[PDB]
């Protein structure tokens, strides 16, 4: 009856909002490209507060954290490649021969022994040096003359070899007055009302791994193997599957390389590939045929729920495009592998090994181009020794064609971050609340 | 006792969550120019701005340093005709803001002048 | 809003055990109790018992202490404040003297002294 | 009524403008590093600094959250020998600050210690 | 009189320094991106942050704009069994913080809920 | 008027060999030089 307005400060009510999310990291100290030393240390007690009775709406396909991480990672790379060497003198006519013939037909030319004239510390005196270049990084002229692949499109910048391309888990945090909402639903689709919700100040550790087709070193599902797409009935929307069991992959570049520093000027030093100690072998990846067949069947079962128990789905290899998207391209110890995946997506499944593994023939690039703008590329300096990384495959990036056929791909860098930021959402706190009661001032 | 944590009573009734206001009150506020450094500086200036806008409104209403202040603005039933028991023992603060959202600007003015006139009345009473 | 569609009005004979369904809509099914009320012809209307779709805690009259099984399945979130639920009712040593119209009614408020009070009822089901 | 807007009573008499204080009170406070981005960030940190310096003085005088607070510092006529009617019904706040400008620092100290001693007296009175 | 200046009574007794609080209170708060410009901007955002964290705690205790506020939290002698005369007429504020440092977080919670409950009691008293 | 306030009865502990002002000035002076030599001429043709 006698009701007046009463103001409350600190009411549990929030609205959806976009804000700047700062990074948190764990104490590890050289320096990585992700500048994880420049982040605030994460609390050793990552507080999670469960929001009982709360049901929130999520939409990973409109989430801004994936749009903010997509640009932060690009900025972290632009920042790290800023003070490094500009290899513009490397855009010169190369005299190339095969290095060490008699291997296996079209394999001597996969990497070349290229010699070229180069500037020195004195601008008036040249030097004739040589370097081992992979075939994917050079093109002919039409004689045995070659040039770097990037010279007619993009400038080139070699990474400061003291920086590490190793991904370090990143914790995105919301500023004070904001909150991160986690959808703790074990069988969550990515959109819609999430019944179990908790709030956190910072997200979990998110390694900024940029792979293709296969999602590496990611987070796993707790139940079944979920499948996420905004319009699954649309064939042009990438399907982002996420395993619950990690199917291990073993990649290696067995060639024992040597890095030969070449001074291209005062202070500037281009790191060439000296020679190969030992055998000239082929880089490849192993994945247990048994575990991959088992995990490929789980995806089939969860794909039946969107296309019928009776339909037949088929896995085919990539249908074309750039090199980074037709292969399982990724980074392993510094070198950038490009793995043929025809041996992983070559299976048809009906309506209703056990010892060996399936190997993946991988090629290697050094002049890797930029994924966004054109006119820019990076020279990955050669890594000495033998490279062999062991990583988990926790998801895929498939694509339907409109009985059913699924091929992989995904050159978009933000699809990787959707696979880890799907369960998070940014909201702003509005602690002012007016409501009636029979209370009056004075 | 209970202590549900920060926003722990977001799904609780308005009368229940109205007893855990200090929980949300203390979490509303707690240089190299790198990509992370610029990011963190923006998070710092934004937090102090949002915190002081609410403290400003809390000041022009005569509610400085109050979690629960009572006003003199009567409840126009056109805002919400719901009774007290079906509000504090029923609704949550989230859905309450959802149906009072249209009139939140109307109320913010009535509280602003009720405080301006009250302090003018208090000066007249202490003038003797 | 809120709806509570009930099952069919079929009939059986003594000694059996029928199940009554009550499907909810337009309100968070977990926030209010579900009551079962009986309007017999040879007796005044009787309150059989309520159950909590949130805590699973049930409470029935001693006249139905060991003869009635009340169960509810978890809800399905529709929006932030809308879900769909279902409540089930059973009888054990059943005769033909329990004939009448059976209703399901959700609780009144979420807190206070009239929490479980049957507020929003269903359309009822005729029995044997 | 009137509502002259922000600074609308800047040419009005001191007694008239003293009734529209909330108008000026609410307008005292409401990341890419480009030439415009650095410009906007400076506008943001400057506004919060200027706003809190005035709230700081308002605090060390016992006037927190007050548009009109009365003090215990008597008016030294050497500041201004003008009468009340020839100040509030004559001068404007602009020209008043023009002739009281010399003694504004003297007054700011008298209010600062009158509040420090008052809170020392209040503690002594509540010590029994 | 005396006027020892900013922190001038840092070596004085706690009872003596407790009379010069405005001295330290007013000094707690008073764009080109060069190496000096970035340095000065960090000094500005840091000062407003530290100033408002203390004003936030001063608010959730019911001590807004107070240099000396009295609370309702009794002194647990396990914090310090020293008497009043051997504290205010003996120790300095520096060494006092040195021996009360362990329990400063315990006290900050007792004052936080004593204010949350007091404002809940004040609303109940003005409900008639 | 460089204000200095004497802290009567105060005794403080110092440690110039862990002081941070010397670590901050050490980097400020280097940054002041990096900043000033930034827009100046790169004498790379002089390496002849
Ligand atoms: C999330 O949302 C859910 C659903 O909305 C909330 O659950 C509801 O909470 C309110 C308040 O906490 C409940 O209202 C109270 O109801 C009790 C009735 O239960 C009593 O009787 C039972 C049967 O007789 C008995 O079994 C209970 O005893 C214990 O056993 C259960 C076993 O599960 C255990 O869970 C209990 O906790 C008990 O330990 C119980 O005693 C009633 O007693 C209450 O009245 C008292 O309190 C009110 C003030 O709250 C006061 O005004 C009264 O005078 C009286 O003193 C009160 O009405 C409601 O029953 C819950 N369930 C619903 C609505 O379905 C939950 O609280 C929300 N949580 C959050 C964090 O938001
Ligand atoms: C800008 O600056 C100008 C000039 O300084 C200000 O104008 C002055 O405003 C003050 C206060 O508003 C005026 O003082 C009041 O004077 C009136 C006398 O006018 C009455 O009598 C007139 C002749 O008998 C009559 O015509 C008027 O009636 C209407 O007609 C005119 C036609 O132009 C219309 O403009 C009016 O508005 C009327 O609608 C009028 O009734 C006097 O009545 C007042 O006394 C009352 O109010 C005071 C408090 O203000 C109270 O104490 C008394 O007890 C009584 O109740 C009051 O004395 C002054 O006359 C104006 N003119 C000058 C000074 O030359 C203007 O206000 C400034 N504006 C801003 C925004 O700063
Ligand atoms: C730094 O630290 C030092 C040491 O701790 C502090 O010095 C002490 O200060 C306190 C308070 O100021 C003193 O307590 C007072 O003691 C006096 C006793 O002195 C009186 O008697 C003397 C002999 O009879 C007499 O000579 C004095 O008269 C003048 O002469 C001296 C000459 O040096 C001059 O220095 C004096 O200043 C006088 O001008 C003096 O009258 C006693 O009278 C006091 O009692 C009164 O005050 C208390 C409240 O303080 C009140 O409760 C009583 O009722 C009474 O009204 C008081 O007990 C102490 O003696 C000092 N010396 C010590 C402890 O060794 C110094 O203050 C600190 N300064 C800062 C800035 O931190
Ligand atoms: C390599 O990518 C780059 C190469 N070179 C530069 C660059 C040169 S110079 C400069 C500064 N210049 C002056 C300012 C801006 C330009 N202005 C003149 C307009 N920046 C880049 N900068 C951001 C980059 C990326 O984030 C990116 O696209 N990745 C990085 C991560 C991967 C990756 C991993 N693991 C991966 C690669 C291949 C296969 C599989 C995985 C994908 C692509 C980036
Ligand atoms: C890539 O091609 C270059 C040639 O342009 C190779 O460099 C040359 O390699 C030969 C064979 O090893 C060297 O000759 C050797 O010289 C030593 C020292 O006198 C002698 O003992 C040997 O018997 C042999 O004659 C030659 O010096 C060398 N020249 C230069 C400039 O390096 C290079 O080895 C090739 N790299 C690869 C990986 O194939
Ligand atoms: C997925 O995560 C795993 C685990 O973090 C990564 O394995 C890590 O790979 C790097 C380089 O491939 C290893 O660093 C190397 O260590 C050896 C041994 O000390 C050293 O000789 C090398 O010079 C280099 O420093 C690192 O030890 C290894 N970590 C573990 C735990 O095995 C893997 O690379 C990740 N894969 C992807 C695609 O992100
Ligand atoms: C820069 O040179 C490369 C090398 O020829 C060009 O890439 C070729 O593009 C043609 C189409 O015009 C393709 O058919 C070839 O397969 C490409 N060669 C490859 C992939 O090795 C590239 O188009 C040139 N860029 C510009 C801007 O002229
Ligand atoms: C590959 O997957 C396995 C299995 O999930 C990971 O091993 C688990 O790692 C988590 C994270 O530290 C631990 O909490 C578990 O206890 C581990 N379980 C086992 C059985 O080892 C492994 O870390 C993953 N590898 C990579 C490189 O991500
Ligand atoms: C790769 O080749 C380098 C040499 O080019 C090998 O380095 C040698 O390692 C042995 C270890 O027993 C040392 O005794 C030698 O002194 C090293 N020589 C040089 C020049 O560094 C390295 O061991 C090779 N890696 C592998 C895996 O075989
Ligand atoms: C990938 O390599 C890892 C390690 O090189 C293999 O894991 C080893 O498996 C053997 C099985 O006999 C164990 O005895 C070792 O302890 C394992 N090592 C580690 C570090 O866990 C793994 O089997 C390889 N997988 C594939 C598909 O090649
Ligand atoms: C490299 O080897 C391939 C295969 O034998 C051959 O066709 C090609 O001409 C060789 N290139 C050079 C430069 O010797
Ligand atoms: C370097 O320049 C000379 C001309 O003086 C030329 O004869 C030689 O072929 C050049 N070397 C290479 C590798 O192109
Ligand atoms: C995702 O799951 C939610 C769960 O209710 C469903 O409503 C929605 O239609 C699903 N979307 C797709 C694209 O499968
Ligand atoms: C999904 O795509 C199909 C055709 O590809 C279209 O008919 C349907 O409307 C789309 N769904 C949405 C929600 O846009
Ligand atoms: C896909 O498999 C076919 C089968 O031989 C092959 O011709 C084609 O090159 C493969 N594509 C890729 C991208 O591996
Ligand atoms: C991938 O491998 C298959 C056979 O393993 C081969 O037919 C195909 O040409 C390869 N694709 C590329 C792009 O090399
Ligand atoms: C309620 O507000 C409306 C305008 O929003 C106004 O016309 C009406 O008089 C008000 N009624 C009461 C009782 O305050
Ligand atoms: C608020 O205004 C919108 C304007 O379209 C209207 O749809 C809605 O019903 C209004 N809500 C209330 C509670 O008045
Ligand atoms: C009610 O029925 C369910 C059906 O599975 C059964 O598990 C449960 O034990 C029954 N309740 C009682 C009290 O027997
Ligand atoms: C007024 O102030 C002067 C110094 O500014 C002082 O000497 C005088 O005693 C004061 N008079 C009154 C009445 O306050
Ligand atoms: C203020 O001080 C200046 C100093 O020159 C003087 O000219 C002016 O008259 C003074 N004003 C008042 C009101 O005392
Ligand atoms: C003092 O605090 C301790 C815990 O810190 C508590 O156990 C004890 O009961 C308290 N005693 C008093 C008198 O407050
Ligand atoms: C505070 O805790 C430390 C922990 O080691 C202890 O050494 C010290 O004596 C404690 N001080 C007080 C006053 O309790």
């Amino acid at each position: 009856e006698n009701l007046w307005v009463t103001v409350y400060y600190g009411v549990p009510v929030w609205k959806d909002a976009e804000t700047t999310l700062f990074c948190a990291s764990d104490a590890k100290a050289k320096h990585n490209v992700w500048a994880t030393h420049a982040c605030v240390p994460t609390d050793p007690n990552p507080q999670e507060i469960h929001l009982e009775n709360v049901t929130e709406e999520f939409n990973m396909w409109k989430n801004n954290m994936v749009e903010q991480m997509h640009t932060d990672i690009i900025s972290l790379w632009d920042q790290s490649l800023k003070p490094c060497v500009k290899l513009t003198p490397l855009c010169v006519t190369l005299q190339c021969t095969n290095v060490t013939n008699a291997i296996t037909d079209d394999m001597r030319g996969e990497l070349k022994n290229c010699s070229f004239n180069m500037t020195t510390e004195l601008r008036d005196k040249k030097q004739k040096v040589y370097s081992l270049f992979y075939r994917l990084d050079v093109v002919q002229i039409n004689n045995k003359e070659y040039r770097l692949i990037n010279c007619n499109t993009s400038a080139i910048t070699q990474a400061c070899p003291k920086v590490s391309f190793e991904p370090i888990p990143i914790h995105y945090c919301a500023p004070a007055g904001f909150a991160i909402l986690k959808c703790k639903d074990k069988k969550f689709n990515g959109t819609g009302p999430c019944p179990s919700v908790s709030t956190v100040q910072c997200t979990h550790g998110i390694k900024p791994v940029v792979s293709t087709q296969l999602l590496l070193n990611g987070s796993l599902a707790e139940e079944e193997v979920m499948i996420r797409s905004e319009n699954i009935t649309n064939n042009a929307k990438n399907i982002l599957v996420q395993f619950n069991t990690p199917v291990q992959i073993n990649c290696t570049r067995p060639n024992n390389n040597t890095r030969k520093s070449i001074r291209i000027g005062p202070g500037q030093a281009f790191y060439a590939t000296g020679d190969i100690i030992g055998d000239i072998r082929q880089a490849h990846c192993n994945v247990s045929k048994a575990t991959w067949n088992e995990t490929l069947g789980k995806v089939v079962k969860q794909l039946r729920k969107h296309f019928g128990n009776n339909t037949i789905i088929r896995f085919a290899n990539s249908s074309g495009g750039d090199l980074e998207v037709t292969t399982h391209s990724f980074n392993c110890g510094g070198e950038f592998f490009y793995c043929n995946t025809s041996g992983l997506f070559n299976s048809t499944w009906i309506s209703n090994g056990s010892n060996d593994s399936i190997t993946l023939p991988c090629r290697i690039k050094q002049i890797i181009n930029m994924w966004q703008r054109i006119g820019q590329a990076m020279y990955a300096p050669p890594i000495q020794g033998v490279i062999r990384c062991v990583s988990n495959i926790t998801g895929l990036i498939l694509t339907r064609d409109g009985t059913e056929t699924f091929r992989p791909g995904g050159g978009d860098m933000r699809d990787n971050w959707r696979s880890e930021l799907y369960k998070y959402k940014v909201v702003k706190i509005e602690p002012l609340g007016v409501a009636p009661t029979r209370c009056k001032r004075r | 006792a209970v202590f549900l944590g920060f926003l722990g009573a977001a799904g609780s009734t308005m009368g229940a969550a109205s007893m855990t206001l200090t929980v949300q009150a203390r979490n509303l506020l707690s240089l190299k120019l790198t990509v992370w450094g610029i990011k963190q500086l923006q998070a710092r200036v934004l937090a102090v701005e949002r915190y002081l806008r609410d403290q400003q409104l809390l000041g022009i209403w005569g509610c400085s340093g109050k979690l629960i202040c009572c006003t003199n603005v009567p409840w126009n039933s056109s805002w919400s005709n719901r009774n007290l028991s079906e509000i504090w023992d029923n609704m949550t603060w989230l859905q309450w803001d959802k149906e009072i959202s249209n009139y939140t600007q109307i109320i913010y003015g009535l509280l602003e002048e009720s405080q301006n006139q009250q302090e003018k009345n208090e000066q007249d009473l202490l003038a003797l | 809003q809120g709806q509570l569609v009930q099952s069919g009005a079929t009939t059986t004979k003594p000694g059996s055990s029928v199940k009554i369904s009550c499907k909810t809509s337009g309100y968070r099914f977990n926030f209010y109790h579900i009551n079962w009320i009986r309007q017999t012809a040879g007796r005044g209307p009787e309150w059989m018992g309520w159950i909590s779709p949130y805590s699973g805690d049930k409470n029935l009259a001693p006249a139905f202490q060991d003869r009635v099984n009340m169960t509810t399945d978890t809800e399905v979130p529709v929006t932030s404040f809308t879900s769909t639920g279902a409540a089930y009712m059973e009888i054990r040593n059943l005769t033909s003297d329990d004939t009448g119209t059976y209703f399901c009614a959700k609780g009144l408020l979420r807190d206070g002294s009239s929490t479980w009070l049957p507020y929003l009822w269903g359309q009822g089901t005729l029995l044997t």
